């Protein structure tokens, strides 16, 4: 898991040998991995690149982070209000830096990871500290352009 | 994080003795090559170097142990509890003032919720 | 050392702490007495440590009235600073971040969730200054004060009711003389009374009450604190009566009032002194004695049942495909593994890699089907022995002939040539 590399974002552009012959320049990539869906049977946008040495995977993390591949917003990173289609390259403090501007944020963010890879399953939930910072999120965060990813801002609850 | 708690300790200690705002000895110290970037306000160091100048500031205060003696706070432990009992009345006001302001923002968010919005006049 | 500067500064962050964790003590609502208890010592504690820590920053203002004419100097500065920052320009190498400036103070004055302590009174504890029969101030104990009672007394007509009314007098005759040897038992039971009235309210000022309680027998029980209408004055210590407040005022400067009697004012102060100590210690805590008469009751009217409640309180695959017979493994925890498919697969498998990094012997191919952990450590010595003989080893295998003679001389090995040519 420290020597492998899980990169978030990739297009139906991107395959498995591709992301090795991308990753060949940063380091030595032993092997790449890419889980297949059930029902649709293709890539999930998430996959793996087992390198040979740990430097080697923090560079290609260091240098293929927020890359624009295949018009999709790839990252490498080292294997109530609801916030949908969300850039990987964030991480839980740039997101809670990214929401300090609308209104106050209650704690630390987080952010919902897939069972396997563990790096970014694609939602996260995010509590603000009133409803005027959670309506200023859905005014203007929901539907704000993000690091090459619409991001979409909702309720998690609401009573009507 | 040591060394430079004790340079913001020392800067505390040297900027309490000034006679004035801006006739310190750490604004001449600027000007003499010693770099110091816990003097600009941008830096987050800055709230703590503050809170810093004004505890060496209250450390020289005539009741702080300068010129007197403190005794309610050094001999009547009645005194304490007192302060005490009154500082946590403080903090049930404090608490009490904080859900009285939630439950305000709680009555202006359930009415800004359920106000007509289609309603738009343009005079 | 700034001693004016950030040793005050320090001392007062730590009263300023101290005076919180007093504050977060009182806030917090209790639910038992020996918590509660527990709490009011803890309190009493912080507040003689800032007691002590305010008298030993009150001392340190005799070099400060020295030092506050060159402290507050205008023409000084900035050299003295610079040179203590060139004092301060020592090797920055020891990266280490030390958060504990503030929050240790912060954390030593607070508790856990399972013990409710702090860390100073972290060894504290209730039950080693209060008994079981007590209640943690609930009630006291006077069975033992009792029993001595009906040792001194030498009769058994005198029950526990009967030695509670007794003691429950205060300006009323006593049982026995005043000069005989009940005193004796008297003044302990005094000093167990000053002790449970200490436990009772410990964050109560005990030097305070014990200096008016001094004052109170010095300026008014000295000089007849129970007036009339031989019964107009009466005396403590000589036991007898006067006629008015000049006849009295004459006879406490006599000679048998002084010195010349066995209960006068020189060997009979420490009893009457204790006699008065109980005496307020009974009319401060008459509502524990109540308390404690109350339990005695309901002990005594109750049953021996209620007492003690109250001091309790395809079966032919199974042999086709291999199964029914087990093999075991001491690398493997002895381990018992099943039909030989399985027990040939354990060895790559994660449990027999674990069992092995246990010896050290790394997992391959050779330790395959070995079971046995003296086996495996001695094919290990073998193959290490293989191996090691099989490789080149340029340091021992290796004929170099140093410059030393330059003609003679090949027999060093790699390391002596270095040792020649250095
Ligand atoms: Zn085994």
């Amino acid at each position: 898991q420290d020597a492998t590399v899980y990169v978030g974002g990739l297009d139906e552009k991107v395959s498995e040998p591709l992301l090795w012959e991308l990753f060949l320049q940063a380091g030595p990539v032993v092997n790449t991995h890419m889980p297949k869906d059930r029902v649709t049977g293709q890539h999930q946008g998430y996959g793996f690149v087992e390198f040979l040495s740990e430097e080697d995977a923090d560079y290609a993390i260091k240098i293929m982070n927020m890359i624009k591949l295949y018009g999709k917003p790839i990252r490498v990173n080292k294997a109530n209000i609801f916030i949908g289609n969300l850039d990987p390259e964030i991480d839980e403090k740039l997101l809670y830096d990214t929401f300090s501007a609308f209104g106050v944020i209650l704690q630390t963010p987080k952010i919902m990871r897939d069972p396997d890879t563990g790096n970014s399953k694609g939602y996260a939930f995010i509590n603000f500290a009133s409803f005027d910072a959670s309506d200023a999120a859905i005014e203007a965060m929901n539907g704000q352009y993000l690091c090459n990813r619409p991001i979409t801002v909702s309720y998690a609850f609401k009573k009507d | 994080s040591a060394f430079d708690l004790d340079v913001v300790k020392l800067t505390a200690q040297f900027v309490a003795r000034n006679g004035r705002q801006f006739l310190t000895q750490l604004m001449q110290k600027e000007q003499r090559n010693y770099q110091f970037d816990f003097l600009r306000p941008q830096h987050s160091l800055f709230n703590y170097f503050t809170k810093l100048v004004e505890q060496y500031t209250k450390i020289l205060i005539p009741p702080k142990g300068l010129f007197s003696k403190l005794k309610k706070e050094a001999e009547n432990p009645r005194e304490v509890l007192d302060q005490v009992c009154y500082r946590v009345e403080w903090a049930k006001f404090q608490e009490r003032e904080r859900k009285k302001e939630e439950e305000e923002k709680e009555k202006e968010r359930v009415a800004y919720a359920q106000i007509d919005w289609h309603d738009f006049v343009v005079v | 050392m700034e001693t004016i500067l950030e040793q005050q500064r320090r001392y007062h962050e730590e009263k300023e702490r101290l005076m919180d964790v007093m504050a977060k003590e009182m806030l917090t609502k209790k639910s038992t007495l020996r918590d509660q208890i527990n709490s009011d010592h803890r309190t009493r504690a912080m507040q003689d440590r800032y007691m002590e820590v305010s008298g030993n920053l009150r001392d340190l203002y005799d070099d400060k009235d020295g030092l506050r004419k060159e402290e507050l100097n205008a023409i000084s500065g900035p050299n003295e600073f610079a040179e203590f920052y060139n004092r301060l320009k020592q090797i920055k190498e020891f990266h280490r971040k030390h958060p504990n400036e503030i929050c240790v103070p912060m954390s030593v004055e607070f508790e856990e969730l399972l013990k409710a302590r702090e860390n100073p009174s972290e060894e504290a504890q209730n039950l080693v200054e209060f008994t079981d029969e007590e209640g943690y101030g609930r009630y006291l104990d006077l069975h033992d004060c009792y029993l001595k009672y009906i040792n001194l007394k030498a009769s058994e007509k005198l029950d526990y009711i009967t030695y509670l009314s007794i003691f429950d007098q205060l300006f009323d005759i006593p049982k026995e003389r005043k000069n005989a040897e009940y005193k004796r038992y008297l003044e302990m039971l005094l000093e167990y009374l000053q002790d449970y009235t200490d436990r009772v309210k410990p964050l109560q000022d005990q030097n305070e009450l014990f200096g008016k309680i001094q004052a109170e027998f010095e300026k008014k029980w000295e000089n007849g604190t129970f007036p009339g209408w031989e019964e107009r004055a009466q005396r403590l210590f000589s036991t007898k009566g006067k006629s008015l407040e000049s006849l009295d005022t004459s006879l406490f400067a006599k000679n048998p009032k002084s010195k010349g009697t066995k209960r006068d004012t020189e060997r009979n102060k420490d009893i009457a002194f204790l006699e008065a100590q109980i005496y307020e210690y009974v009319e401060i805590l008459g509502e524990q004695r109540h308390l404690t008469h109350e339990n005695v009751q309901r002990k005594q009217a109750r049953t021996g049942e209620e007492r003690e409640e109250e001091e309790e309180e395809p079966y032919w695959l199974y042999k086709l495909h291999g199964l029914n017979i087990n093999y075991n493994c001491e690398i493997c925890g002895n381990y018992t593994y099943r039909g030989p498919k399985a027990f040939q697969r354990h060895f790559a498998e994660w449990r027999h890699a674990h069992g092995m990094r246990c010896l050290g012997i790394p997992n391959t191919a050779h330790f395959a089907n070995v079971t046995q952990i003296e086996d495996a450590v001695s094919l290990w010595a073998k193959l290490k022995l293989q191996k090691a003989s099989e490789r080149w080893q340029p340091d021992t295998e290796e004929e170099y002939e140093d410059s030393s003679g330059n003609v003679v001389n090949k027999k060093t090995y790699e390391d002596l040539k270095r040792q020649g040519l250095l």
